[PDB]
């Protein structure tokens, strides 16, 4: 926990001065020490751009994890990048396993329909529902108060139709 | 459940709908195709449970769209003809041999046709070096494989089992009768 | 035929890889033996039938382990 | 002046990937895994697991099925041949007392098999090579005494035995 | 307001089943489920399942790398044969029979012409 | 997709070798089915991703095949011919798009591509020995 | 539809290439299809509406079936991956299932 | 599990026929030519007479490979003609239609 930390950005530091570069899964123990949070958005800025290949078992956890940050800390623009990240390359087999996926696409979800205009939320929903994963009832729930919030009442009859 | 046609925009884009080859699936080409003979005050059956319309090899896959979408992203995998050679007159003289061989795609789990080792050389004899006595040999060699209205030698080889070795058989045969229609033996003053 | 016309015939036939000692019809009968494979050595021959016991024991296995009927 | 264009090479699958590459996700399908019918898309997510694990389980009772009786797949018609549907065979072949079934064991991971073989090499007098008592110590170390699939090290369990009754024990064994 | 990526470093440092098990575990990082047809039909042929494309209907057979010449010219394999008898006659008939059989192997031919070389020293 | 987009794609590798390219001036491509309307569809899908690549084709029908039988009870199999003749063409052009028509090949359907290999003279052939 | 509308108004039920002229292999497609019909009506008993549909693309062998909404759809996706891996270890090529249910026979007239 | 008994018979002909072709072949061979002295011939017509009688490509007989029917058989299938018929009247053989 917290007697870690600079240790820990310490050894980042080691290992990046003696040559070795870091996978998503050191990104991933960092942002896991630190979240019990601003080191996130130095860690995006490093990794934009960038494709990765499977180095460790653990990699595959970042993007949840990153995910998770986002949430907690209400910021979309960095899901945004976040995503973006993903959406690079084959970046997209780091999303893990259908529980990791789910976990997420969830908080990445709950997230837009929280801070974005209702109409991009609308094409988010239909972007990645049900292609990319099958909505919580949180999800429901958080989309219509949404919709709520926007004032946009005409399209409950569609989202409860779409819930069942 | 419902078919998901009833999601479909009237502006999507097709061709992620059936990327590939798949069968005909109703609840997802979104239209009213009807295919069967109709009984009598009848209409042609619906989509929905249509095993005929499920025998067709369909086009779904190729639609123009789709196809320039994939003729334009596979031109980088092309190469440039030589400007130089405009047309027949200038390939048979910058490259007189021709190789003709054949290959055949069936359906089945095996591959193999035995009809792929087939190769044939063709080759004008006027763009060989050869004399007159040359020429002459070479004709009585070769028989019936060189043809006289066009000028054409023509060795089909097929006694190897691959396809490379036949070719270099056809290029070794080649060689020899140019070599032994250059050579005089004792035997030719009998004429 | 003729002096000209056999020797030309003979080395002809040397460059081919054809007859080139002189030979009669029965003789030429061993060529072919030896040119094509045998019919009792030709898949269509030899693999004729299907297995038939593969496939009557293969759903023998399968009925017995419940998942065929 | 003919100027011959260089060849241009690629792996086998570019052409595929470079067709992939042109079309994009669609937005109104279940994943590919499933089936496009309605009466067969997942509802839900309990639901598209549920259908991939009875997918998996029938592939695995297939597989089951192949492997228990190889006699039945052993019939190869394809060219060219395809390694990946030919049954797989899990027994040992080698039946002897010697150091090579010994190894043909360690490859195959039968742990319990591997331990009582090196037993009876011992009684055999036979001396066993430091390369492949360090491949027996490997086995046993990775998977602590039992056949595959925490297990706690277990005192005095094989590797300890193996590793002690050792004559020369090397750095790769520590 | 400076990266992390700047600052204090520990300053220690400048510049088997195990392995292939830990190689599989790479593995399971990027294993997704496919995601549509051309992703199934690149695996396919990956594992080499599906036929390469364009088709070569010779594909996984090479003959054991012969050349034709190995095919074709048989006569020096009847070295230890009568150089001018009958017998030799009749092998020249078999060599060219042979010469001319795209359904065996150089191993198949030598192994006829070896049948023959035994038979013939028996009698 | 509206918004969510891959933002990079991986294009495949295609590298260019130092080795000279085969040169095919003729390529006939005759596509054999029991179906006509599947030749006339594979003739449309052919002649445009060939003018999409910029290969010169041209189409035409060799005459049907008919061969009759009798067990009286008396069976028909129809075989219908298309060919496609593609000319001045290299060797990386032929690959790819003869890969993409084998693979979009609908069932029924037999293919047969001959193709007339351009090659120059070996040198042992330029002048005779002495 | 009697036998003599094959060409008229039915089509064919499986599509290869071997009866084509100079073709090859036709009586090992027959067999393969009559083995293939066999074992798909006893692997999925009384859930075909109709009669399967066998094609050949290449290496792949595509059975397009017609099935009921009478069991469930967890013993389908069984059966579905139990069949694709025996029939593709089975013929050494890669077989594909595509089911597709209907609610009940697709009835046409009454005989 | 074949058919019958017949079929077993034949089923068993053709694997010895396949085991003892190249030396049938070989032997054959020597006899068919106007080369070799009328010695080894002779003694050929005896090497090629001891060899079992069911390896004689010639009492291979080309039954059903359904019914085991002996005559009427379409080699190009390897079907009789009433097994053949029941397959192309249901649209099972690709191509194959009743003529007009």
């Amino acid at each position: 926990h917290v007697f870690a930390r600079s240790p820990a950005l310490q050894v980042l530091r080691e290992m990046k001065a003696i040559g070795i570069e870091p996978s998503l899964a050191t990104y991933h123990h960092i942002i896991r020490l630190f979240d019990q949070s601003f080191i996130i958005y130095d860690i995006m800025n490093e990794l934009m751009g960038k494709r990765f290949s499977p180095k460790d078992p653990d990699d595959d956890k970042f993007f949840q994890s990153a995910m998770s940050i986002c949430s907690s800390l209400r910021d979309l623009e960095l899901a945004y990048q976040v995503h973006g990240l993903l959406k690079t390359g084959d970046n997209w087999k780091f999303i893990g396993p259908d529980q990791h996926r789910n976990f997420y696409y969830s908080k990445f979800f709950d997230l837009i329909c929280l801070m974005e205009q209702i109409d991009v939320t609308l094409k988010w929903y239909e972007d990645l529902i049900p292609s990319a994963y099958f909505p919580h009832s949180q999800t429901m729930i958080h989309l219509l108060q949404a919709l709520d919030v926007a004032n946009r009442l005409e399209v409950i009859p569609k989202i409860w139709k779409d819930s069942k | 459940l419902p078919p998901r046609t009833e999601k479909m925009a009237v502006d999507q884009d097709w061709p992620s709908v059936y990327p590939v080859a798949a069968p005909f699936k109703p609840s997802a080409v979104p239209l009213p195709v009807r295919m069967g003979y109709p009984v009598k005050k009848g209409v042609p059956m619906a989509k929905e449970g249509n095993l005929e319309l499920l025998k067709i090899p369909n086009f779904l896959h190729l639609t123009p769209v789709a196809i320039k979408k994939h003729c334009e992203a596979l031109k980088d995998f092309c190469t440039e003809w030589p400007a130089a050679l405009d047309s027949d007159e200038k390939c048979e003289k910058h490259f007189p041999i021709e190789i003709d061989s054949t290959d055949y795609v069936s359906s089945g789990p095996s591959v193999r046709n035995p009809r792929a080792r087939v190769v044939v050389l063709r080759v004008k004899l006027s763009s060989l070096n050869l004399d007159d006595h040359a020429k002459k040999k070479l004709i009585k060699l070769v028989g019936e494989r060189y043809c006289k209205t066009t000028d054409v030698l023509t060795i089909k080889t097929d006694r190897c089992p691959l396809r490379r070795q036949n070719y270099d058989y056809a290029v070794y045969l080649l060689t020899v009768l140019y070599h032994e229609s250059w050579n005089t033996e004792e035997w030719e003053k009998s004429k | 035929l003729s002096e000209y016309a056999f020797r030309m015939s003979r080395l002809s036939a040397r460059l081919f890889g054809e007859v080139t000692r002189p030979t009669n019809s029965k003789s030429m009968k061993v060529v072919k033996l030896f040119s094509e494979l045998p019919l009792a050595k030709k898949k269509e021959t030899y693999d004729w039938y299907p297995n038939h016991h593969t496939y009557a024991e293969l759903m023998q296995t399968l009925r017995f382990l419940g998942l065929y009927r | 002046e003919v100027v011959i264009p260089k060849k241009k090479t690629w792996d086998k699958v570019a052409v595929l990937q470079a067709l992939a590459s042109t079309v994009n996700r669609d937005t109104t399908a279940v994943p590919y895994v499933f089936q496009d019918d309605p009466y067969l898309m997942p509802a839900s997510s309990l639901e598209s697991r549920s259908f991939l694990l009875a997918k998996k389980s029938g592939e695995n009772v297939a597989k089951f099925i192949i492997n228990s009786y190889p006699k039945y797949f052993q019939k190869d018609i394809a060219e060219p041949h395809i390694p990946c549907l030919m049954p797989e065979y899990f027994e040992p072949q080698i039946k002897d007392i010697s150091e090579a079934a010994l190894k043909e064991r360690i490859e195959l991971r039968k742990v319990k098999a591997s331990v009582d073989m090196f037993d009876q090499l011992l009684q055999a007098g036979t001396t066993v090579s430091l390369e492949t008592t360090n491949s027996l110590l490997d086995l046993l170390c990775y998977y602590g005494d039992q056949e595959p699939s925490g297990v706690t090290w277990r005192a005095k369990n094989n590797a300890e035995r193996i590793f002690s009754l050792m004559p020369e024990k090397n750095e790769h064994s520590y | 307001r400076k990266n992390i990526f700047t600052g204090k470093r520990l300053n220690i440092f400048d510049m088997s089943l195990w392995d292939v098990e830990f190689a599989k575990q790479l593995a399971t990082v990027n294993e997704q489920p496919l995601q549509n047809g051309f992703e199934e039909l690149i695996q396919w042929t990956k594992e080499g399942k599906l036929w390469e494309f364009p088709i070569n209907n010779e594909a996984g057979f090479d003959d054991d790398g012969s050349e034709f010449h190995e095919h074709i010219f048989l006569e020096k394999h009847l070295e230890s044969f009568p150089k001018q008898g009958p017998i030799r006659h009749f092998m020249e008939l078999v060599t060219c029979g042979l010469s001319k059989n795209p359904y065996l192997s150089v191993k198949q031919k030598v192994e006829h012409i070896e049948w023959f070389r035994n038979y013939f020293n028996e009698k | 997709l509206h918004v969510d987009v891959p933002k990079d794609l991986t294009k495949p590798v295609v590298t260019i070798s130092d080795e000279p390219d085969i040169l095919y001036k003729r390529l006939s491509v005759l596509v054999k089915g029991h179906d006509k309307a599947v030749l006339d569809s594979y003739e449309y899908f052919a002649v445009l991703a060939a003018k999409e690549l910029g290969i010169s084709i041209k189409v035409h029908e060799p005459p049907r095949k008919i061969e009759r039988f009798t067990l009286r009870v008396q069976y028909e199999m129809r075989t219908l011919y298309r060919c496609l003749e593609l000319e001045h063409l290299t060797g990386s052009t032929a690959d790819v798009y003869l890969e993409y028509i084998q693979r979009n090949l609908p069932e029924g359907v037999a293919m047969e591509v001959t193709k007339t290999q351009l090659e120059q003279l070996p040198e042992h052939i330029k002048e005779p020995i002495w | 539809h009697a036998p003599h509308y094959i060409a008229h108004r039915k089509g064919w039920l499986s599509l290869h290439t071997g009866n084509l002229d100079g073709e090859d292999h036709a009586a090992e497609r027959t067999v393969e299809d009559v083995f293939l019909r066999k074992f798909m009506w006893g692997t999925f008993p009384g859930c075909l509406a109709d009669q399967l549909v066998l094609k050949r693309r290449g290496n792949q062998l595509e059975i397009c079936a017609v099935v009921l909404r009478q069991l469930s759809p967890h013993k389908y996706y069984f059966l579905v991956g139990y069949s694709e891996t025996l029939l593709s270890y089975f013929y050494k090529c890669p077989v594909r299932l595509h089911l597709q249910t209907v609610p009940s026979k697709v009835v046409y007239k009454y005989l | 599990h074949y058919v019958d008994w017949r079929m077993w018979r034949d089923v068993k002909r053709r694997k010895m026929a396949y085991e003892y072709a190249d030396e049938r072949l070989r032997i054959n061979s020597l006899r068919k030519n106007t080369i070799l002295p009328k010695i080894l011939q002779d003694v050929a017509d005896e090497e090629i007479a001891a060899l079992p009688r069911d390896s004689c490509p010639v009492r291979i007989r080309n039954r059903c490979v359904m019914t085991s029917r002996p005559r009427g058989v379409k080699r190009r299938w390897r079907l009789s003609r009433i097994v053949f018929r029941h397959l192309a009247d249901h649209g099972q053989l690709s191509g194959i239609q009743r003529a007009t």
